[PDB]
């Protein structure tokens, strides 16, 4: 079975967790013939005839447009590898503002850089496109793995369930599923909300409860909760469930509706947003490219 | 005629090579270009501070951990806070394992295809694939080196790729006794793993420079490491600068980065081009990494690394200049960062519960530095009284090579290239042989 | 040449009621405007008004019970909060806050229901077009 990987506008991680299969990638390497892979071998150009494509990143610039074409030629199936090419990932807040804002601060007001003629890097490069993109935005995905990275076993079942011709199947539910910490059987309430600095999080009790913005409740089981369990809030990077598009617009409403709903009628409806400065940060951090409104207009 | 590498292979991220000739035929112009650029610097404007150490480990993950640290030593100055003792030796316990995972990922994986089959035409062979068929001890002793970095990441970080520990003021977790007896456990293993790989790495650059391949890329330049009352050190200390000729010309703490770094722009590479502002562009050049960080440091800070770093320098001399060396000093930093590893698991404070202290009034500033597997990494973030972002530099690492891989690959053009028919597939490679060298991540340098 | 496309909610009971109200007394208002039925203003959520937005919506409109006369007692308490944090989110996504309006309209009143749509009208149409249909197309 003839496969390929390529990346985009990510970061290389889902490669290297792919390679911390540890042992396992040689079994894989065993049964798969990899023909294209630009951090492993040397073949410079996509060959034709390729069954399986791993593609990692969301589309930022022109040329990662005409790889991810190409590789959907190329390529029978067509994999969105990571939460990047799925959702459009943490490069995916470069929306919040153009891309002359970007360069510019890339290429003349950091502090230590030096530019006189003030150039844009412009020469043997590609321009970037309007807005960070999932991958299926451009060309047709027919599968996808999420997570930031996804872990390296899930990249296994996917895999090897497409090599046996069988359909993957990631799982459903949300992440308080996995997670080992402590529910109130009454329900959620959220009294006041708090920065991840504030207080002392009590390390068996829901993190929502004690009042900090934790992504589990509006994001994808799967990677076995580590964020919670090592005592910070999930921060959202395997993406939304299947049954949920913007992942930033359902955390909005399930927060704001058990914020102070033990006093429902009475909570002033402003405390909320006036507590959260960053809120795009708070709930877009890896889905932003993939949310109803993926980019601040101006 | 103009020919174009791209992309490069068995590197991070996205870059090319271009080679031009004039109407007589004649080498011309070569230079290597990045093709890529994210924007980190502008779009974590207007985030929570804190949020930091989530997202720039999104720069790469490769050394996701370095990024990780760099923005919480960043955000621990912003805040007042001053982390305790058991918080310092978790991070670099996690930074130390990342690097075992750094350096053998790249020596094995990324590099040693070149070292064992420098004049191939079998392009398919080429890859750990070619070397784990041929000799497949070799790749499951690098994957073992991994598995152990990745392991020691894993359970300090919270997870192997893109860490989540590090928080406002040390850590979110301790480390248990039960985890830190079997990481003790496993410690000595790598070690050993990592002495092994050093003499692999004696044989196979032996093989290179049987081809007359050990000088490529070769040019003179400055030095720059983190080193603590110079000892090379990769987590605390002063970034230290050594001349051409071994002169100490400058040892400054990070938080003054901005008034000895530049960064120039040219217009065919979103990546930099670094240079000691004091210095200028031509006579400031410098470099980083592995070969870099021993130029400058007196000692290595344990002892079976200090023994094979002082066995080359005999050989070699201070300051060694060559490109394809830095091969080998990574192999002596993944001894040493092995050795500490152990050494932060046998210290008793591992285990602490006094992992965080509260916060204090926001400075508003902050700059967080760390040695990444391929360089200084630099953090500097500027806040308001809420700790939101108004201003981000990141000086990551791999754009301090930049220089150093467009002077190298021109220079291996000059060395190998008169006319278009000398550019063949090997001679090519060659040119993608000096960057590698320097172990590039492409994404981190232009973040 | 140009016609502000606004989208409704209006909640089955109270609000739904005060647009029924003023078709019976021919309260004339201006065409922009489709509303969409939910039996409670409970029942919208950011996801909703967002996906109008990104299908081009220029204003968003949602009509609810009194805070109190819910039918279904307080479904509308969760619905303010949600407007709340979703004004300031439309801000940081650099839409205008004015392009969503928010009001408490009973089932009686038509006359008021008139005029919150010739008023959010005017508003919308004076802000012209929403430009987020267009970047998104480029
Ligand atoms: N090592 C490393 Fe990065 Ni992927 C680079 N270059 C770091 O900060
Ligand atoms: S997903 Fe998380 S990891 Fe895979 S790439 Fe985009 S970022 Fe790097
Ligand atoms: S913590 Fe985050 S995840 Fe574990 S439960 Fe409370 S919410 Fe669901
Ligand atoms: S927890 Fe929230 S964040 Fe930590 S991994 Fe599972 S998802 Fe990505
Ligand atoms: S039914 Fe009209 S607001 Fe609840
Ligand atoms: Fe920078």
């Amino acid at each position: 079975v003839k496969i390929a990987t390529t990346w985009l506008g990510g970061c290389s991680g889902c490669h290297i967790s792919l390679l911390d299969l540890h042992e396992e990638l040689l079994n894989l390497l065993e049964n798969v013939e990899l023909v294209h892979c630009p951090v492993l071998m040397d073949v410079k150009e996509i060959p034709d005839e390729v069954e399986v494509a791993l593609i990692e990143g969301g589309i930022r610039n022109e040329e990662n447009l005409e790889i991810a074409k190409e590789m959907r030629e190329r390529a029978k199936i067509v994999i969105a590898f990571g939460t990047c090419a799925a959702f459009g990932g943490v490069p995916g807040l470069g929306n919040l503002y153009s891309n002359d804002e970007l360069l510019d601060k890339a290429y003349k007001t950091t502090i230590t850089t030096k530019n006189d003629d003030g150039i844009i890097p412009n020469e043997e490069v590609p321009e970037l496109v309007s807005r960070v993109k999932p991958l299926s935005e451009v060309i047709e995905v027919d599968y996808f793995i999420p997570g930031c990275p996804p872990n390296p076993e899930m990249i296994a079942e996917v895999v090897k369930a497409l090599l046996e011709g069988k359909e993957p199947e990631l799982p459903k539910k949300n992440l308080c599923e996995e997670c080992a910490r402590k529910k109130s059987e009454e329900g959620v309430a959220i009294e006041t909300i708090k920065r991840n600095y504030e207080g002392n999080p009590d390390p068996e009790k829901c993190l929502l409860e004690q009042g900090y913005i934790c992504l589990g409740i509006a994001t994808r089981e799967g990677c076995g909760a580590p964020c919670p369990s090592s005592g910070v809030p999930c921060s959202g990077c395997s993406g939304p469930t299947d049954a949920v598009v913007d992942q930033g617009a359902k955390m909005i409403s399930a927060l704001c509706s058990d914020f102070g709903i033990d006093n429902d009628r009475d909570v002033d409806p402003m405390i909320l947003p006036k507590s959260i400065k960053d809120k795009i940060g708070s709930f877009y951090k890896f889905t932003l490219p993939s949310a109803f409104v993926p980019i601040r207009l101006k | 005629v103009k020919l174009s590498v791209e992309p490069v292979t068995r590197v991070e991220g996205h870059g090319k090579i271009s080679v031009s000739f004039d109407d007589s035929g004649n080498l011309d112009k070569v230079r290597f270009h990045v093709v890529e650029v994210r924007g980190f610097e502008k779009f974590l404007e207007g985030r929570y501070v804190e949020d930091a150490p989530i997202y720039t480990p999104r720069i790469c993950g490769i050394c996701q951990v370095a990024h990780h640290l760099a923005s919480a030593k960043a955000v621990d100055n912003v805040f007042g806070v001053k982390i305790p003792e058991t918080a310092e030796l978790l991070r670099n316990l996690m930074h130390q394992g990342a690097t075992v995972h750094s350096h053998a990922l790249h020596f094995y994986m990324l590099a040693a295809p070149d070292l064992m089959f420098p004049t191939t035409d079998d392009v398919l062979k080429r890859n750990l694939m070619g070397i784990a068929k041929e000799h497949p001890e070799i790749i499951k002793d690098a994957i073992e080196l991994r598995k152990a970095g990745q392991n020691v990441v894993r359970v300090v970080g919270g997870r192997a790729i893109h860490p989540v520990t590090a928080v406002v003021g040390g850590q979110s977790k301790s480390l248990k006794e039960e985890e830190r007896d079997e990481l003790l456990k496993l410690s000595e293993r790598t070690i050993e793993l990592s002495e092994k790989s050093i003499e692999v790495g004696k044989k196979l650059l032996e093989n290179i420079k049987d081809e007359d391949l050990l000088d490529i890329g070769y040019f003179e330049s400055a030095h720059m490491g983190m080193v603590n009352n110079g000892v090379h050190d990769l987590y605390d200390g002063k970034l230290r600068v050594v001349n051409s000729e071994g002169k100490v010309e400058y040892e400054f703490d990070p938080s003054e980065y901005m008034n000895y770094i530049a960064e120039g722009v040219k217009p065919y590479s979103y990546l930099k081009f670094p240079y000691l502002k004091d210095k200028g562009e031509e006579d400031g050049i410098y470099r980083v990494n592995t070969l870099s960080r021993l130029n400058v440091s007196d000692k290595m800070a344990t002892p079976l690394a200090q023994k094979y770093y002082d066995e080359f320098v005999k050989e070699f001399g201070k300051p060694c200049h060559h490109p394809m060396l830095f091969h080998y000093a990574r192999l002596i930093e993944l001894l040493s960062s092995a050795e500490m590893v152990k050494e932060l698991l046998e210290n008793d404070k591992i285990v602490g519960e006094d992992i965080r202290a509260e916060p204090e009034e926001v400075v508003g500033d902050g700059v967080g530095c760390v040695e990444a597997p391929r360089g200084t990494l630099i953090h500097h973030f500027k806040t308001d009284d809420d700790g939101i972002i108004t201003d981000t530099n990141l000086v990551v690492a791999t754009v301090q090579n930049n220089p150093a891989m467009d002077i190298g690959v021109r220079k291996v053009a000059e060395k190998y290239i008169k006319a278009p028919e000398d550019a063949t597939p090997q001679v090519l490679n060659y040119m993608e042989m000096l960057i590698r060298a320097y172990d590039p991540c492409l994404s981190c340098a232009t973040h | 040449e140009w016609e502000p496309k606004i989208i409704g909610f209006c909640c089955n009971w109270c609000t739904y009621g005060g647009a029924d109200t003023a078709g019976v007394g021919r309260m004339q208002y201006p065409p922009s405007i489709r509303i969409i039925r939910v039996m409670c203003s409970g029942r919208i959520e950011p996801s909703l008004i967002l996906k109008a937005f990104k299908e081009g919506a220029d204003g968003v409109f949602v009509g609810g019970c009194h805070l109190g006369d819910c039918h279904y007692d307080s479904g509308n308490y969760k619905w303010q909060r949600r407007v709340m944090m979703l004004y300031e989110l439309l801000e940081e996504l650099g839409i205008e806050k004015e392009r969503l309006n928010h009001e408490w309209i009973s089932a009686s009143e038509g006359e008021k229901f008139q005029n919150t749509m010739k008023d959010f009208y005017n508003k919308i149409e004076a802000l012209g077009p929403c430009k987020l249909k267009e970047e998104l197309d480029k």
